[PDB]
Formats: structure tokens, sequence, C-alpha cells
């Protein structure tokens, strides 16, 4: 009954609070029942902005202790005399507690609400939940929090809505020799508990004005280190204690406060607050979460073992503290008016984090990194009919599970391309002025996408930056529209034209777009490996003699891919691209040779070139050193993999990629001096892993002998690993592949003692590379026991047994027989997106229309457009097989040899 | 000549495990501080446990190892309280 206000998903405007107290008490020992059990009270003062006869507030899986035959006591303030309750009751879809009032509020009159309540502490992930972690042979629970989107109403009742912000009172009861951990410091010394002195109080000074997503309760036995930044903001990073004194938090001491300081002074903007803490949890969702003074994370975002942990590994540290880091402004301080603008929190981070990153870490040129990881990354889904605007329009996100799905890579990777491209096209010394502005402005407040531009347009203004339109008309392209135009060049007329790029030329675009898909591009160009005056494309086909060429010239756009499109260029000029590649490849920018290579297999895909061109242009890598060219290649050939490793077109395929990497091999074998040093160049450590990686892929023999020998070589001496760390996913996988039971059972045992996490994630990955499906087939029921993965770790690793060839069918075929169970009981997305991507054929795409037909009932929740874009991927796949199998066949025969 | 140098970390649950030791006792071997100063093979019997050591620096000294108080004219060398690769606190000072 949508008539009804509490049927309806989002809050009416009639009540705002103003302040909250909050008390939660934590049991971490099993109840009668086996439960794990928190207690809590809670008061809201909120003011009467319009005369409203019901209070309407969110609950969730909260039962409430009756005071006065109903859920809550209603008090007045100042003076204002409350109604009776009539009665209060849940309305659990919309996940509510309503207060029946015999009267109306008065308008402008302030009130309070008290509740007392009680909630199950779950292994789930989700509100006030439970975490666990061995001590010796003692299992010690911890009460841990995660709020976002829509959970903090699972901890306490409260108006869970970002723009209902308000001030929070925290009190902690908690076994006395714990500690407990908050938003903000403790008023004061912690105090036993009157009633039983086996307990502590703590109480936490008032937040500032925040969003409910962003309350933290922590209680544990966790030790910490701690440093002081340079702008006094004390930073303790908390952890297990045997990780703590080993040093695994040092290197996020080392490097949190300085990015903290750099982005207060970069933005202008003071850090508001005299703390924030860096908490790893042992089970946690989501890597990690922006609490305001209270950051929480997933092991392997904040700790750290320097003879174990992978280069990589200390990438994802210093990234995930710095994308936390960046929150706090955009996120804590100033917050989205709803989730459908979520781009303006996770889009800024997921920019910001690069710079954060850079700057603690500048010898590594991470910046360069953001093609890959996120223009490259979201243009494979932008680039499809089922994808959506980077703002959506707010009417159309209401539920948990519409707002859970924009936590994807349009919200995160397309929001950081457009700001890449953004404070590209004007200084990013002008693009920081407009941010802290914005900023200043909006401090304890929220905004939408608008009020970004206005703060850009002042600082335009402000610094005499010529542009052919205001902020607002150029950024409305890339913000209310979704997808990327393809710029397709005629370099004898210097013609530009632009167009909506899509996968699938037969995709049917139902969205309407009130620019009718036509963009403001900024182009970035080199003439010869020389860079040209800046141009603007206004509409849909123009010309420019910038992009005339004559004779031996040629022309590339978008300079490093500051710009989120794709490039095609006319017949002469790729065959001239191919001959500088082949000559001298140097000439062309690093990043733009993978651009070359990422660009041709998606314009070959779209039958925009031949498929023979986007494959030509990898012939060049057989004397390419960067890691950036191979990995774009590896990335746009895994759907080659995908397509064809069930077919005879992957033999040739692996004989291809056998001769184009055989070379850089032998090439690192001997600058490794036989594996016993790894390079200096971070670049250079992933290029050689790329290489080790891809050699033993397609069967470089020497490879599959130096894997299996240094495992060999574990086995028998198994407390001095010989493997270096940057190594050991590749060493572990291949020689699981290659070995028995033996080989797996020691990894096994090895996973289940392990200590650093980082090292688990390896060895958990990597037993999925069996070839023996017996054993594939029991590693799958252990993923869903949590006795032996972790609940957070049980997705991650079925879609590790997917990737595997001989697992693709047994999880396919989990997944339809058990999807229902699953679902009333976990990314449901990414498990839908990965099982899916092999389907390139009829049968397997009946089974998924079935498979929908099947659960339509149940539903998808956050899963819902994965399964869209699985349904448009795979008729892509179907025309796209049919159309490549045997040119791509007899390609790879010919230039294998 | 002995001096010895011993720490105990804070103790207990939630603990600063970089931050300065709780506890420290540093012992010249006959010292007396109202006697004064004590004046053949100079010892050292530091603390070793886990990740965290004990030194002693040379200060201004123009050697490298008597009073645990200021010896006026003198040179003060530091006695530390190392945490292997992240902190070091000057826990004493060895006057000579
Ligand atoms: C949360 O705590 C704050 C601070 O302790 C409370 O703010 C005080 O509230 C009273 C009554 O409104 C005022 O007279 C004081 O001046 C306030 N102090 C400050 C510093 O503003 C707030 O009322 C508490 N909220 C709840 C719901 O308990
Ligand atoms: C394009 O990006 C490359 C980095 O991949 C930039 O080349 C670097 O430029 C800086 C400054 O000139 C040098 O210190 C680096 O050593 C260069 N690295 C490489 C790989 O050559 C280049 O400057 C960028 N071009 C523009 C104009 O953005
Ligand atoms: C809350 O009440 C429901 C309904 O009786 C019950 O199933 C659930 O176990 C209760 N929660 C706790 C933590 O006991
Ligand atoms: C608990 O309270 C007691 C008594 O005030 C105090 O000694 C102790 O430090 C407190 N413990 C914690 C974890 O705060
Ligand atoms: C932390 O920084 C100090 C000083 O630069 C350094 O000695 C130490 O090795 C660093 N630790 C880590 C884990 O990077
Ligand atoms: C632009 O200039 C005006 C006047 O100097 C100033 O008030 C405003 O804050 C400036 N805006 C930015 C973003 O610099
Ligand atoms: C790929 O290279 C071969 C070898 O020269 C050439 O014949 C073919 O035309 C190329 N394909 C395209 C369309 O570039
Ligand atoms: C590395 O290559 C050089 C030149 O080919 C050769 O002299 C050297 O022995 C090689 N080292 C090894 C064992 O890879
Ligand atoms: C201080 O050190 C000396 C020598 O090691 C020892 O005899 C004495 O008991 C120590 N004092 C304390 C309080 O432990
Ligand atoms: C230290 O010397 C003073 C005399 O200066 C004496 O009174 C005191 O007892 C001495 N301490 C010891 C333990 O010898
Ligand atoms: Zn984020």
């Amino acid at each position: 009954d949508q008539s009804k206000a509490w049927n309806r998903y989002r809050l009416p405007n009639t009540l705002k609070p103003d302040s909250y107290r909050v008390t939660l008490r934590p049991y971490l020992t099993p109840n009668d029942r086996g439960l794990y059990v928190f207690k809590g009270s809670s008061t809201v003062r909120f003011t009467c902005k319009e005369a409203t006869d019901v209070i309407i507030i969110h609950s969730k899986k909260l039962n409430y202790t009756l005071s006065q035959g109903h859920r809550v006591v209603l008090r007045g303030v100042g003076g204002s005399q409350p109604p009776d309750i009539d009665k209060t009751e849940l309305v659990e879809p919309t996940e509510y507690l309503v207060v029946h009032l015999k009267g109306s509020l008065v308008k402008d009159s302030q009130y309070e609400m008290d509740s007392e309540f009680e909630g199950e502490l779950a292994d789930d992930l989700a509100g006030f939940y439970r975490s666990e972690y061995m001590e010796g042979n003692v299992r010690k629970v911890v009460a841990t929090t995660q709020m976002q989107a829509a959970d903090a109403r699972k901890s306490f009742p409260c108006f869970d809505e970002p723009a209902m912000k308000a001030e929070f009172n925290i009190t902690l009861i908690h076994p006395k020799d714990l500690t407990a951990l908050s938003n903000m410091l403790p008023k004061g010394p912690s105090t036993p508990l009157p009633e039983d002195p086996n307990w502590n109080v703590t109480e936490f000074h008032t937040t500032p004005k925040m969003s409910t997503y962003l309350l933290a309760f922590i209680v544990s036995e966790f030790d910490y280190v701690e440093k002081q930044a340079s702008n006094g903001v004390l930073i303790r990073i908390w952890a297990r204690p045997s990780a703590i004194a080993a040093g695994h938090g040092d290197y996020a001491l080392n490097v949190t406060g300085p990015i903290l300081n750099f982005f207060a002074g970069h933005y202008d903007t003071p850090y508001p607050l005299p703390k924030s803490d860096q908490i790893g949890l042992p089970d946690f969702n989501a890597g990690a979460m922006e609490n305001w003074g209270l950051v929480t994370y997933r092991e392997n975002s904040l700790l750290f073992d320097p003879l174990s942990s992978s280069s990589s590994n200390k990438e994802r540290v210093v990234t995930v503290i710095a994308h936390e880091l960046a929150h706090q402004w955009f996120g804590n301080l100033v917050t989205i008016e709803w989730w459908n603008d979520l781009w303006l929190n996770e889009g800024f981070a997921s920019y910001v984090e690069y710079l954060g990153a850079d700057y603690a870490e500048p010898t590594w040129n991470l910046k360069d990194l953001m093609v890959l990881n996120d223009v490259y990354r979201v243009m494979a889904v932008d680039a499809l009919a089922s994808s959506h605007p980077l703002s959506t329009p707010a009417s159309e996100i209401n539920t948990p599970a519409q707002i859970s799905e924009l936590f994807d890579a349009i919200s995160y990777s397309k929001g950081a391309s457009v700001l890449r491209m953004l404070s590209s096209f004007l200084s990013e010394d002008v693009f920081k002025q407009g941010l802290a502005s914005y900023l200043h402005t909006f401090a304890y407040q929220n905004t939408i996408y608008l009020n970004l531009w206005d703060h850009l347009q002042e600082a335009v203004n402000n610094r005499s930056i010529q542009l052919p339109t205001t902020v607002r008309d150029i950024m409305n392209r890339w913000t209310l529209q979704m997808g990327f135009p393809v710029i397709t060049v005629d370099t004898s007329t210097g013609t530009l034209s632009q167009e909506h790029f899509l996968l699938d030329p037969d995709s049917n675009v139902t969205r309407p777009s009130e620019f009718n898909y036509v963009w403001i591009v900024p182009i970035t160009s080199i003439r010869d490996g020389r860079q040209q005056q800046d141009y603007w494309l206004i509409d849909v086909r123009a010309q420019n003699d910038l992009f005339s060429t004559s004779g031996n010239e040629w022309v590339l756009l978008n300079l490093n891919v500051t710009g989120y499109y794709r490039v095609n260029y006319d017949e002469e000029n790729w065959r001239k691209i191919q001959t500088q590649l082949q000559r001298d490849h140097s000439a062309i920018p690093v990043i733009n040779r993978a651009q070359i290579i990422n660009d041709a297999f998606n314009l070959a895909s779209a039958h925009k070139v031949p498929v023979t061109l986007a494959l030509n242009n990898t012939l060049f890598l057989i004397e390419e050193r960067q890691y950036m060219p191979w990995e774009a290649a590896l990335s746009s050939l895994s759907y080659f993999k995908l397509m064809f490793d069930r077919s005879e077109v992957y033999g040739p395929m692996k004989n291809y990629l056998k001769k184009q990497v055989t070379p850089l091999f032998i090439h690192f074998r001997n600058n490794t001096n036989n594996w016993r040093e790894i390079p200096e160049n971070l670049m250079d450590q992933y290029s050689e892993v790329n290489a080790i990686s891809t050699a033993c892929s397609n069967g470089v023999p020497e490879c599959e002998e130096m894997v299996s020998g240094l495992f060999k070589q574990w086995m028998e001496n198994p407390n001095n690993n010989p493997i270096h760390p940057n190594l050991r996913s590749t060493v572990y996988c291949n020689a699981i592949a290659q070995g028995g039971e033996e080989e797996w059972d020691f990894a096994w045992e090895q996973f289940r003692n392990a200590t650093l996490v980082n090292e688990a994630d390896k060895l958990r990955a990597a037993l999925a590379c069996s070839k023996e499906l017996w054993i594939l087939n029991r590693y799958l029921s252990y993923t869903l026991n949590p006795d032996l993965i972790r609940k957070q770790d049980a997705t991650s690793t079925i879609i590790s047994i997917t990737n595997n060839v001989i697992g693709q069918g047994l999880v396919w075929d989990f997944v339809q027989s058990n999807w229902k169970k699953l679902f009333n009981d976990f990314s449901f997305s990414n498990l839908i997106q990965a099982v899916t991507r092999r389907f390139s054929t009829e049968y397997e795409l009946q089974q998924l229309e079935q498979f929908k037909k099947d659960n339509e009932e149940t539903g998808f929740g956050s899963g819902t457009r994965a399964l869209e874009q699985a349904l448009e991927k795979t008729k892509a796949n179907i025309k796209w097989v049919k159309e490549n199998k045997e040119v791509v066949l007899q390609w790879f025969t010919e230039n294998s040899k | 000549i002995v001096l010895y140098v011993n720490f105990k970390l804070r103790s207990g649950v939630g603990r600063c495990y970089n931050c300065r030791p709780a506890v420290v006792n540093i012992t010249l071997a006959n010292f007396n501080e109202t006697k004064g100063p004590l004046c053949f093979t100079t010892q050292f019997v530091g603390a070793k446990f886990d990740r965290w050591s004990a030194s002693i620096n040379t200060g201004n000294c123009p050697f490298s190892f008597f009073s645990l108080k200021d010896i006026p004219g003198g040179c003060a060398m530091p006695i530390m309280a190392n945490l292997a690769n992240l902190n070091s606190h000057t826990i004493g000072t060895l006057y000579v």
C-alpha cells in the first residue's frame, strides 16, 4: 500500500533529528540459545518541521523492551507536550519503527524518544557485528561495526539517511579488560559499571554533525602503535597484539599521518578532529570504511610484513589508506545528499587516493596506473547499454538493494576517470582551488553534483581560464548520461567525429539522454611524438588541421589517456603507428602504447576495426619490457581466453603468447641473477611477475621447471620460504596446477596455520588452480563452512574456482541449484559477473535466461544489474565467436611460428 | 664497571607497543647518587626481547663505553630503548 508513508522507502520530511545518545553493550560470549547479542538504549532529540501524527524511524533486526506498553517512550522538550502513543509497529520491508500518535506533533517543537532494544551480534559483517580470531588456543571475539550504507539502523534506531545529519553521544559498556573505541576520544577514563564491576563504562565526546553511516563502535583486546602527525592529529594503528608486536602496522603508521597532512594542505582544509584511528579487523566485508576518526580496514588493506608481503600488497595498503583519508574531506566533512550521487564520495576518493599515495611513495609513479586500474577497468562496463550514469536520477534510488548496487565501477572508476580528465583540461591547482571553496562552503552539510560545478566555475573565473562553455555544461555530458564516445580520426582531412561507443552495435540503448549521447571532449594529441595544441570537440563532427597528416607523419589522440574516450584512426594512420612500434616503440609514450593495444581490441569487438589489426598491435610486445603495454595486452586478451579456453583455438593462442613472452622471460631470468634479485623500479617488478605468469600459463617449460622446483624446495624446508613474495601468487598457483594432492594438502595446511593475511590470500587463490575436479569440489564445499574459510572470503574463493576452466561448470551448476538457498543466507553481483563471463553459446544463454525466470520472484537484489549485463555480454559473445573464431584461430597459428 | 639497562613495556590490554616503556631500571653496578661518581673492564647488560633492545650511544664523549647524574664539565652519553625499525627512546644517561 504505497499510500501509507511507512510503506515508502524514503523518510518523511516531517521530522529532522538534532542529536542522539546511544549506549551499547556487546556480550562476547554466547547465550543459552547460542547467540552473541548486544543490548542497547537510545534517546533521539528531533524537531518537528511539519505537523504529523506518526514518527517513522529506521529499525533493522532490533527487538524492543516494552516500556509503558509501547516500544518507545516519547517526551517533550522545552515544555512541548507529546501525544499519547496509540500503537507501535515494525515494518520489515522498509525497515521502519512506526510510532502512531493519538495527536499531531507541533511544527518547530522539539521532542525526545527513548528506546531500549536487543540485537544479534552476528557474523554477517553488517551493523554491529562480531569478528573472531585465534590467540594461541583461545578464540577472541571482537565487537565492531559497518554501517554504510543503511545499517546504522541495525545497531540502534535512527533516521538512517545521509542528509539526516546529527551529533552523537556514544557510550559503550564492555568487559573491564577490553578497550572501547569510537569516532571521538573518551570524555574521561573508563569507569566500572555499578551493577557489575566485571564491566566498565566508556563515554565519548560528542561527534560533529555527521551522517549515521559514519558511526563506529569497537570493543577488542587490540594493541596499537602511535605517532603524532605534522598537523597535530593523533594517529594510531590498531590490530591483533601479535601483528602489532611483529611490526605489521608500522608501514601504515609511516604513511597515514603524512597523507592526512598532505590532503589538509592540498585542499586548504584542516582535518577537524584530534585523532584518526586506523583499525584492522579479522572479519571485514568491503576492504575499508571511512568512519570519522575510526577508519576500519580489512587486514590485507592495512597490515604489511616487509619480509613476506609483496610490492603489490604494499601498493594496496598505501592506496587504501590514502583512499579512506580522502573520504575525511569527500564523504565525511562534505557528504552526498542521497546515494544517487555516490560518485561525489567514491569518485573523488578514487581519484584523490593517487595523489596521497604518490605523496608517500613518489618513486612509484602510481598516478599512471589510473589508466589500467580505473579508466580501462570501467570502460568495459560503460560500453554496455545496461550501464548507468555517474549521477543517477534520485527518484530511481530507494531500496537498500538499489543503493548497494551503486558501489560499482561506475561510481568508483568512472568517477575517478572524469576527475582525472576534469583535473587535466583545467590546471590541478585550479582544480584544488575550486574544491577548497566547495569544502569550505559545504562543511558539515550535504551536496548534489550541481554544487560542485558552481565552485569549480568560481575557480576558472578567478584564474582567467578559458573554456568552450561553463563547467556545468561540459561536465553534465560526463555525469548525467552513461557511456563515453569513440573519437574517429580521418588523418587525410583532419576530420574528427564522435559517437556513443557500444560493445555490441545491436545493443538496444533504452535509457534516454537529454544530450542525445553527444559529449564535449578535451582532445590532447601528439604528432610524431611532439605534443600539439589542445582542442575542444563541441559538435558531433569537426575539422582541424591539427589532425591532418601527410607523408610519414602519424598522430595520436588522448596523450597519456587523460580523457574518458576511445580513439579510432583511419587505415593509413594505423599502419604508420604499427610501423613506429616495430621500428622504435619508445617514440610512442608508454601509456599510449597501452592505449593502442586496449582500444584496438575493443574497437575490433565493436566491429570498428578488423580483429587482425588489434592482434597485429601485439606483435611488438616480443621486444617490450614495460609493465603497462603488456598488462593492457594480457587484460584485453583475457577476453580471448574466456571465449576460447574450452575450444581448439586455445592451443594456438597459447602458442602465440609463448613466442611473445619467452624473450622477456629470459631477460628477467638474467636481470634477476636467476630469480635471486628483484628489480628496483616498481613497474619493472610488476613486469617481471606478468612475464613469469604469462610464461607459465602458456607453457614455457623453463618457467614450469622454475616454479615447481621452488615449491618443492619450500615443501622440503617449510619454515624457510625461498620464494620472494612478488612471485608467491604465480609460483603457488602453477605449482598446485602442475602438482597433486600432496602440493594441495601442503598449501591448505599453510593456509590454516597462516599468521599473515597477505599470505593466506595467496594460498587461498592458488588452491583453486587444482586440475583435479574432485579437489575443486571439496574446496567449494569448504568455502561455505565458516570454520574453514571466513564468510568475508567465500565469494572471493568461489570466483577463483570459476576462473579455473575445470571449475567453470562446477560453479555454474552450483549457482543454478543453490541460488534460492544462497540468497536467503556475499556479493551476488560479483559471483554473477564472474560465473557468466565465459558464456558464448546459445546453450549457456538459455540457462541464463532460465536462471532469471527460475529466480525472478526471490529477485537478485544488488545483483539485478549484473544479471542484465551478463545477458547483454552473452548475446554479444555468441555473435563475436561466430564472426571471429576462424580468423583468430588462423592468425594465432600463422604468428606463433 | 657494569651498567645494567632493563625496561618493560606497558602491561595488560590496550597498550601502545612502540611508546616509551612504562618501566625502566637503569642500574650502575656500585654507584650511589649521594656519594657521587664511581671512579678493569666496562660491561653492558642491556635488555633484549623480541624487537626491543637497549643500547648506549656516544653523545659528546670521544670514546664509546661514571654517574647517572650530571658530572659538570663532562660528556653525557644517552642510554636508549630501541624498537627495531621504528622508534628510539632516551631512557637514561651515563655521564663521564
Ligand atoms: C549530547 O551531548 C551534548 C553535549 O554533552 C548535549 O548538548 C547539551 O545539551 C543541553 C540541552 O540541549 C544544552 O543545554 C547544552 O548547552 C548542550 N551542550 C553543548 C556543548 O552544546 C546534547 O543535548 C546531547 N544529546 C542527547 C540526545 O543526549
Ligand atoms: C605522460 O606520462 C609520462 C609518464 O608515463 C610522462 O613521462 C614522464 O615525464 C616526467 C617529466 O617529464 C619524467 O620525469 C618521467 O621520467 C617520464 N617518464 C617516462 C615514462 O618517460 C610525461 O611527462 C607525460 N606527458 C604529459 C605531458 O602528461
Ligand atoms: C528477536 O526476535 C525474533 C523474533 O522472536 C527472534 O527470532 C530473534 O532471535 C530475536 N533476536 C535475538 C538477538 O534474540
Ligand atoms: C576499567 O576500569 C578500571 C577501574 O576504573 C580501570 O582500572 C581500568 O583501566 C579500566 N579498563 C579499561 C579497559 O578501560
Ligand atoms: C617505517 O619508517 C622508518 C623510517 O623511515 C623505517 O626505518 C622503517 O623501515 C619503516 N617501516 C616500514 C614497515 O616500512
Ligand atoms: C573567487 O573570487 C572571489 C572574490 O575574490 C572569492 O570570494 C571566491 O572565494 C573565489 N573563489 C574561488 C574558488 O577561489
Ligand atoms: C596484420 O598484419 C598482416 C601481415 O602484414 C597484414 O597482412 C594484415 O593486413 C594486418 N591486418 C590489419 C588489418 O592490420
Ligand atoms: C645472462 O646473459 C648474458 C649474456 O647473454 C650471459 O653472459 C650470462 O651468462 C647470462 N646469465 C644467466 C645465467 O642468465
Ligand atoms: C634493577 O636491576 C638490578 C640489576 O639487574 C636488579 O638487581 C634489580 O632487582 C632491578 N630492580 C627492579 C625494581 O627490578
Ligand atoms: C648512599 O649513600 C648515602 C651516604 O651518602 C647513605 O646514606 C645511603 O645509605 C647509601 N645508600 C646505600 C644503599 O648504600
Ligand atoms: Zn571509498
